[PDB]
């Protein structure tokens, strides 16, 4: 039973807890009502198993895509903000927070992959991936790289691979195909195909991990890399003059990496649905709010379109935004699973030499469907 | 001397406690933990009343502490074994029953409302967006259930507009108003800030049949899935699940998917020679090391014991991840020796064979410091003079360590290696921080790797593979598993 | 021939090397400025922000302002060695006074019970969690000093796990001549007097390694900890260094830290062990 | 108190140390244990003190029965064999352990030890520990943690062992004079027959098992009941000599020695079962032969080991007809070599006489010493 | 192999536990050491195993430096006090287990094993562990551990003490047979005289570490050096009464008795020695000496009775061949022997005595 007449909020150890906290104590000033927030460790693991029983706090913040199985297991409201209020966020994000075309969390922040490059080293980054090899080639005379980012995981090399036509599950109308996978297709092939061209050229390295990228763009020993906003710090202590951008086009079409939407879920067992609701609508999710956290610790982009604009005066955040809206949204579905590591898998493969391109998306397209159904 | 009485008061004051704690648990609605008690206690009083039970005094503290922490989550996983609870189906009954019911839909219109006060009463005004119309109530007082007959106006309300705060204080007598507006519908509180024509979705009818009041389609409880279905039964499938009895048919999934069981024989076969090798590797430079550090001769031992440890002192999380770094076949500082030195890059992550070599090195490495703690000690028990006689009879170090030290060792060790295997057997977290089970084993259909553990191919069909995290299942393998490593141990 | 000690010293710190390098790298991580878990075992940019932060100091930064410490890293400590301690001596005394009984006393099945311990607590602890949570939430209200979000809980939590101990010290105490403590039943000692005068004091090696163990089990142990503490204050360092972990990254430079501060009560323990280390206890009690 | 076995009997699974023992010893009475090594002398005492269960049969102590009774109720101290000292503890804290687990004052627990101790020698070394002390030494501080604790019923297993002769001789009259002190029941466990001969009021016999007999020391020296008897109390053992019943009365005994003279001699020896013809084995110990300038029987042969004790002359002859040696005791230092012409006299009164099934002609040359 | 000594000497910190021995031990040579409990007898033989260091002083085995060398590279064997039996193994493993070092030879070892375990009467115990034997079974394995191995020199710590009288003799015998065969030198320490007295070609007397003396068995007990080694060398102990005149070639002392009997004594405030089987009947000889009877032993083969002489503080024992009926309170008198008399001066050391001794 969570107790009624208060608020209970749990957010992430890397997000502006203090500066939520702020925004708490200014709900209470005008309602008599104490916000508190915590940020227990696996909070995403720990959320399911204290709501089944009808506990937990009353908000919670996670990514979106956490929250299409939260919902399915009973464990969220169903939020209702109005017409209106749908207007002050971006339209993509209402997208990211719908289970069975009803809308389950508050959109909050947006992240994806950007392209960050030395402006030391190169003052004009590449548009396009076709450009890299050359781009190499004259940076391998100074001993310095082109670019360099992390191979082994699929979240980083997907935004290529997605680019000319490769998709997780095809989202139709509101609705995810599950039997609809498309890691298999004339896109994601070619989108793989060029990255293994680049290891086969000596561009990049088959077993360059997120350790060795970062390392080495902070060192200033590679001209770019691939990273998502919570790489900045690192890059400001190492003092690198660098830049955010768009990621570079493959094949005259953008790169779509996955886009993570931080969002504010209401507990379904929650007898204080009337007073989140309003702290979220009328408090959070304003220019002053937001501000409070930002402030704490920066949201990166977020979901409302006056506060964003504002903060988009920063070209890292208005670049983040524009790869966003470039690209996919993470499906909140439970199949994803299976996506991940059969995609992982491919590219390995696939860098290794232990398979070809195609027979290796090909079992990875088979892995996920026979999961999906059976 | 402490009083003979005394003995009975205590055994008299803690069986106080026991009643009155257990008559207490059966109240409320706490029966399984009322009856566990019970037995627990009764059987604790009975071995110290009768001198009888003298050996049992001893025994009985352990035994409680491992029924309550290890017994019973043991018997749980076991007892879920038996059911479809997973992240589909994870609320009881009830709660699933609950949630359904506090479903709602927007039957009618929307009014953003305000609070007047008029004198030591209140003012309920409505405004309608769409017609530009506005309502307002006469003087009410708050306090339960109640229906205020709205009119139109014109007017301004005479009081000052309430606060949040004031609407808040008075939010449950507030949303016990049903407002009606003078066309005849009625309209209640939704939020802080609007009254609505909000209804519920589904209503209770008593026979167990919900019914959606948008639609008119009827549900009723299928308890062989743990669904609300349509309805005899109609394709429609109502979420939330609920946890329901599955008998055999989470232990049956093991044996009927062909797919699963594929590349079963060989992980498995995997899975023993990995315990094997990390008991015997561990074992060994443990017990080498410990019998160094306790030579007197050797005059820099409290230094090297000490240092020996680190590799336990610090939280090995870490320490994988470490080695991971260090691992890396074009990067990471050993190949950068490895290539230096004899000039050879091994595929530590690539080739199956150096892979699963180096999740030897990097367990071993983990490991031999619990072994070498263990030899410490159990090398104490070994008599001084056994040596002096070795020595009497032609002994060196080696014929010391082979025919005496090593023998000695291997009768106490025997249980602690047995239960080291086990452990090892089940290394999920080593593996999937490492390798991830990796290289992959190509043609597996459901998808297996080469240092892929038993529990790491086990885990991955049960949490990942597109169905959520299905823990009846895992309960389930989590049996079957331990029946194979108990089968072993023969 | 002493050239053996020579072989030993030179083998003993090859192996020495070897084994520490992986725990540089980790020290390295923790004095490396940003968060990097890679890098010259000298860090090119050496920064002590980690270790400041840590150690409860405030750092100031880049652009002026101070940035005062996220977490009591010391506090959290401190439960640690509390949780660790308490929890080592609960073990210690609950299993030798078990292996007492499995070792010098009868009463019908025994082997049973004994190779039902061993085999019962090599069960996949999987679902564990859930049964344990379940049990603690339910404690709470009757003995909340024992409920969740209580070391007392933590502390309770960790003494059924004795099952090893208890074969390890029933083990050593066999290698004790009987006749020891069948002189002391002689003398009018009681089985308590005979096990806590005569029997324990040469046992105290083994007591020593179950403690030592039990020690580094507790200050390393994450789930069971991190599942039963809500409170930021009452964490211990397995617990607190949680929060460093992110989805998409980690702040190496502080867990790293933590992960060294982790080490150092395990260290103290295992010197202060040693003096109960020792060989000989057993030496002129029985003639054969 | 009183001690008695009835029916005792031990078995290791199918091996069988004792069989059906039975013994009664009253209170305040010394009885010395003698017996072959491994022949189960410890595993009576052990049994005794409740150290090893009863297979069969009841033990008494103090007239109640005690087979299920723990070693701590049984008023019973053991001065083991192999010592089992506290190694932990110091040698007063060994001696005083038991006294510490009473409620016994400091200075009755200083006053009673150091007593002990200084009648044991041990008074330099009570702050040593098992581990820096000799075994003899180690053996006495065994001794005095018993000596200490004053028992109802006193188990000395072979206390003297390891000791020096004249230390050995300084012992063996304090335990005596305790037990005239206190006069409570001891049970004493001893390989020197010196020791047997000089402590006990009563000595038990046994041989793999079996009371072989149980009698006075002199009663025991004097009148053996069988062969193994007459052979094991006294050394160097009795010798035995096959010989020939040629002729019976009712109070004596005539046999023909091996020897190629067949010599006749009538022996002061019971007739009851004993037939004209049979093979009997005549004993005679080396105290007991005669020199032979004057004696009616004279065995002579030929020297084959001399051993010169000091204080006498043990001498070793091969006699022919007889596959054994003889052993003959002189005092004094006899110059006699290896190889030499030597004859002894063999005097009848002093032969004892046993059947084919080893059993003893009841001796009835009544001996001095006897009742 | 021949072992000898060399101002040997030997410190636990500061308390001299042997203080600058001497030995010369011939190859071949079979030398038992006697001494009271605690008086460094099994120190002294594992400084010559090597289980103990040594503090100054050399030694050496078959003609060359051992100090430095470590026990198992030796050449030497030991039967221990305390046995140190291997627990793990069985009476053959125990028995056989030098053997299986040095060059494992299967048949070898049993029939090595087979004999010396018949002769210790051990071979219905072969299979059975220490813990299942009796004390004396294990000192008999203990022997049987040595005797296998057959080393270089045979040390050997009070391998008889847990043994009945008859197996004993038995012991001794075979220990004798193999001292004779092998040729081989054997160190012995006993607390058994007869022991001593019969195996010993040279008995070493150790007191309180350092040596009193070393000499043949029939020398010690007829001309002992000093008032400790005639107190300690057969027994019962030695009588001693505190003793005028002296002559050239002998001396006179008188006794403490009220009467003041003068006796001349052929030897080179004293101690006069005579031991109990030396003093004779009453009506035999000259010196007659009265008492009372305080103690009465009867052994079966001899009657020893104590008896306490006016104005002699000290108790007189006597032996006597035979059962003789004398009881406690009545008077006796007995014999002293002139020729027989030990005589001591202040400082404990003997007067040379001159009756040539058969
Ligand atoms: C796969 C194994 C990997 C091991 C890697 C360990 C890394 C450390 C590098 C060190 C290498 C060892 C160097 C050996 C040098 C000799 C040391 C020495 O000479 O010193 C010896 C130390 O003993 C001793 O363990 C002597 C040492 C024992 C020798 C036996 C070595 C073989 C071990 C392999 C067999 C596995 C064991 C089976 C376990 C299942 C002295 O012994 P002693 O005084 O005679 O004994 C009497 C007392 O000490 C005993 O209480
Ligand atoms: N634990 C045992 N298992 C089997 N036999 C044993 C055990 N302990 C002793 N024995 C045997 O019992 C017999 C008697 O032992 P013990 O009483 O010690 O003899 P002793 O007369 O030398 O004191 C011996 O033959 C010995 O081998
Ligand atoms: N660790 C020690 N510290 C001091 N004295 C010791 C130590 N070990 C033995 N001793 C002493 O050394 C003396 C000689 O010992 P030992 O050679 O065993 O005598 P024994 O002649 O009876 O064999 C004994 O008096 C003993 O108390
Ligand atoms: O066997 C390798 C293994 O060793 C250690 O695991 C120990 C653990 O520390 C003990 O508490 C107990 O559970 O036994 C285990 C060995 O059986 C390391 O902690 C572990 O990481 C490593 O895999
Ligand atoms: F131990 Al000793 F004489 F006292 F050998
Ligand atoms: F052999 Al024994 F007492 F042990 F006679
Ligand atoms: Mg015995
Ligand atoms: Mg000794």
């Amino acid at each position: 039973k969570i107790e009624e007449g208060k608020l209970v909020i749990w957010i992430n150890g890397d997000k502006g807890y203090n500066g939520l906290a702020e925004v708490g104590k200014k709900f209470e000033k005008d309602t008599g009502i104490k916000v508190t927030v915590e940020h227990p460790d696996k909070l995403e693991e720990k959320f399911p198993q204290v709501a089944a029983t009808g506990d937990g706090p009353d908000i919670i913040f996670w990514a979106h895509d956490r929250f299409g199985g939260y919902a399915q297991s009973g464990l969220l409201a169903e939020i209702t903000p109005d017409k209106a209020f749908q207007d002050k966020l971006y339209p993509f994000t209402w997208d990211a927070v719908r289970y069975n075309g009803k809308l389950i969390a508050y959109p909050i922040a947006v992240e994806a992959l950007s392209l960050i490059y030395n402006k030391d080293l190169l003052p004009n980054p590449p548009k396009t991936w076709e450009e890299i090899p050359a781009l190499d080639k004259e940076l391998k005379a100074k001993g310095k790289s082109a670019l360099m980012f992390n191979l082994q995981e699929p979240y980083f090399t997907w935004p290529l691979i997605a680019a000319d036509g490769g998709y997780a599950f095809k989202y139709e109308n509101g609705k995810y195909d599950i039997k609809d996978v498309g890691v298999d297709n004339a896109g994601a092939k070619a989108g793989l195909t060029f990255l293994v061209d680049l290891i086969k050229n000596k561009h990049m390295n088959a077993d360059t991990d997120y350790s060795i990228a970062e390392a080495a763009f902070n060192k200033g020993e590679t001209a770019m890399t691939i990273n998502g906003p919570w790489a900045w710090s690192n890059i400001d202590t190492s003092k690198v003059n660098y830049g955010v951008t768009v990621l570079p086009t493959f094949k005259g079409q953008p790169s779509k990496p996955f886009v993570g939407v931080l969002s504010a879920g209401i507990n379904a067992a929650s007898p204080n649905k009337e007073l989140a609701k309003e702290f979220l609508e009328n408090y959070l999710l304003t220019d002053e709010g937001l501000e409070a956290v930002n402030k704490d610790k920066p949201l990166g982009a977020v979901a409302l379109k006056s506060y964003e604009e504002e903060l988009a005066k920063d070209p890292r955040i208005a670049a983040t935004m524009e790869n966003a809206q470039k690209g996919e949204i993470m499906p909140n579905i439970p199949q994803m699973s299976a996506f991940w590591y059969a995609v992982r898998t491919a590219v390995i493969n696939a860098a290794s030499g232990r398979q070809t391109v195609d027979e290796a998306l090909k079992d990875a397209q088979t892995r996920i469907t026979k999961a999906s159904a059976s | 001397w402490q009083s003979d009485a005394l003995k009975w008061s205590v055994l008299g004051l803690l069986g106080l406690l026991v009643g009155y704690l257990v008559v207490l648990m059966y109240a409320q609605g706490e029966y399984l933990f009322a009856i566990t008690t019970l037995i627990l206690s009764s059987a604790g009083l009975y071995i110290f009343a009768n001198r009888k039970a003298y050996a049992w005094r001893y025994v009985y503290p352990g035994m409680a502490g491992m029924g309550l922490f290890v017994l019973f989550p043991l018997v749980c996983t076991i007892a879920i074994a038996f059911t479809n609870y997973s992240s589909t189906n994870q609320l009881t009954f009830e709660r699933a029953q609950e949630v359904l019911l506090d479903r709602s839909w927007q039957a009618g219109k929307t009014y953003n409302f305000g609070l007047y006060p008029a004198g030591d009463e209140w003012q309920l005004a409505l405004s309608d967006g769409e017609t530009g119309k506005n309502y307002l109530s006469d003087a009410f007082k708050f306090g339960g259930e109640q229906k205020l007959q709205l009119k139109e106006t014109t007017a301004q309300p005479e009081g000052e507009r309430a606060n949040l705060r004031v609407i808040t204080q008075n939010r449950q007598a507030l949303s016990d108003i049903t407002a009606i507006l003078p066309d005849g519908n009625k309209v209640m509180m939704s939020s802080l800030r609007q009254f609505s024509g909000t209804q519920p979705l589904y209503t209770l009818d008593g026979d167990g049949t919900l019914t959606n009041n948008q639609s008119g389609v009827k549900y009723r409880p299928n308890n062989q899935i743990g669904f609300y279905q349509s309805i005899n039964w109609g394709d429609e499938k109502l979420s939330p699940g609920y946890t329901v009895t599955t008998g055999w048919k989470n232990f049956t999934r093991v044996f009927t998917d062909e797919g699963i069981q594929k590349p079963f024989l060989a992980i498995f076969v995997w899975t023993v020679v990995f315990s094997l090798i990390t008991v015997f590797l561990t074992v060994a430079v443990g017990m080498v090391l410990a019998c160094l550090v306790q030579w007197e001769a050797l005059r820099g031992k409290a230094v090297y014991r000490v240092l020996l440890i680190l590799p336990y002192a610090v939280p090995s999380f870490i320490s994988i991840l470490i080695f991971k770094g260090l691992f890396n076949q074009s990067f990471g500082e050993i190949n950068m020796m490895l290539s230096a030195l004899f000039g050879v890059k091994p595929a530590w992550f690539s080739d199956p064979t150096t892979a699963r070599t180096m999740l030897i090195i990097v367990n071993t490495w983990l490991g031999y410091p619990y072994m070498m703690i263990l030899c410490m000690g159990l090398l104490k028990a070994i008599p001084d003079d056994l040596y002096e006689a070795s020595a009497m009879d032609g002994a060196g170090p080696f014929q010391n360590f082979f025919k005496i030290t090593l023998p000695l060792l291997i009768k106490p060790l025997t249980p602690l290696m047995i239960a080291s295997f086990a452990f090892n057997f089940n290394n999920f977290v080593l593996i999937q921080l490492l390798t991830n089970g990796g290289p992959d084993r190509l043609g597996t259909t459901t998808p297996a790797g080469y240092t892929d553990l038993l529990v790491n191919y086990t885990y991955r069909i049960a949490f990942e593979g597109g169905g959520g995290q299905d823990f009846g299942l895992a309960a389930a393998i989590a049996t079957l598993i331990f029946l194979l490593v108990g089968a072993l141990a023969i | 021939q002493k050239a053996r000690l020579f072989i030993t010293h030179l083998l003993l710190l090859l192996f020495i090397a070897a084994i520490m390098f992986p725990l540089l790298m980790v020290v390295a991580i923790s004095l490396r400025q940003g968060n990097f878990a890679t890098g010259s075992l000298i860090p090119e940019q050496i920064s002590w922000d980690h270790w400041k932060l840590a150690l409860g100091f405030s750092v100031e930064q880049a652009d002026g302002r101070i940035t005062p410490p996220p977490f009591p890293v010391l506090l959290w400590l401190w439960n640690s060695v509390k949780v660790a301690g308490i929890s080592a001596i609960g073990i210690v005394a609950l299993s030798t006074t078990c292996a007492y009984a499995f070792a010098r006393m009868r009463f019908p099945g025994k082997a049973t019970l004994l190779k039902g311990m061993l085999i019962f607590q090599m069960f996949p602890a999987v679902l564990s969690l859930v049964a344990l949570y379940a049990l603690f939430d339910r404690l709470g209200e009757y003995i909340p000093f024992i409920g969740l979000n209580t070391h007392g809980g933590v502390i309770f939590a960790y003494l059924g796990g004795i099952a090893l101990h208890v074969w390890t010290i029933k083990g050593y105490f066999e290698t004790i001549d009987s006749s020891l403590e069948e002189a002391a039943a002689l003398d009018g000692a009681t089985p308590w007097q005979a096990f806590r005068l005569v029997l324990l004091p040469l046992s105290v090696p083994i007591l020593a390694v179950v403690f030592i163990l039990s020690f580094i089990a507790a200050i390393t142990e994450v789930p069971v900890a991190s599942l039963l503490l809500r409170d930021v204050n009452s964490y211990t360092l397995a617990v607190g260094m949680q929060q460093y972990l992110n989805p998409q990254n980690y702040l190496w430079g502080d867990f790293a830290a933590a992960a060294v501060m982790s080490a150092l009560p395990i260290t103290i323990v295992f010197l202060l062990a040693q003096r109960w280390l020792v060989n000989g206890l057993t030496a002129g009690g029985v003639k054969g | 108190a009183s001690v008695q076995l009835q029916n005792v009997t031990k078995a290791w699974g199918e091996v069988v140390v004792s069989k059906d023992i039975n013994l009664d010893i009253h209170e305040g009475e010394f009885v010395v244990f003698v017996g072959p090594s491994g022949c189960g002398k410890s595993t009576l005492l052990r049994m005794i003190a409740g150290l090893e269960t009863i297979t069969s049969g009841d033990l008494f102590i103090g007239e109640k029965r005690m087979n299920d009774t723990p070693p701590a109720e049984r008023g019973v101290g053991m001065v083991f064999q192999s010592y089992a000292l506290y190694p932990h503890l110091s040698v007063a804290e060994n001696m005083s352990f038991g006294l510490k687990l009473a409620g016994a004052k400091k200075e009755v627990i200083n006053q009673r030890v150091n007593q002990v101790a200084e009648v044991l020698q041990l008074a330099h070394l009570l702050d040593r520990k098992p581990k820096a002390l000799s075994g003899g030494q180690r053996q006495r501080v065994a001794i005095g943690r018993t000596l200490v604790a004053e028992p109802s019923v006193f188990l000395l297993d072979e206390p003297l062992s390891n000791l020096d002769a004249a230390l050995r001789v300084q012992m063996r009259i304090e335990i005596s004079r305790l037990h005239k002190r206190l006069g409570r029941t001891m049970i004493y466990v001893t390989h020197d027959q010196v020791e047997a001969m000089t402590l006990a009021d009563k000595i038990v016999v046994l041989d793999a098992g079996r009371v072989a007999q149980v009698g006075k020391p002199l009663e025991l020296y004097h009148y053996p009941a069988d062969r193994f008897v007459a052979g094991f109390i006294g050394s160097p053992k009795m010798n035995f000599l096959p010989v020939k019943v040629t002729a019976t009365a009712i109070d004596q005994v005539q046999v023909e020695l091996p020897m190629p003279n067949r010599q006749q001699v009538w022996l002061p020896v019971e007739s009851r079962d004993v037939q004209v013809g049979a093979n009997m084995s005549l004993g005679i110990r080396p105290e007991h032969l005669l020199p032979s300038d004057i004696a009616d029987v004279i065995l002579e042969g030929e020297v084959q080991v001399v051993e010169q004790l000091g204080n006498e002359t043990q001498i070793h002859i091969q006699i022919p007809s007889i596959r054994q040696n003889l052993v003959y005791r002189q005092n004094d230092v006899v110059l006699v070599e290896e190889g030499a012409t030597f004859a002894i006299g063999l005097p009848p009164e002093r032969c004892h006489l046993f059947r084919e099934d080893g059993t003893a002609c009841r001796r009835l040359h009544k001996e001095p010493g006897v009742a």
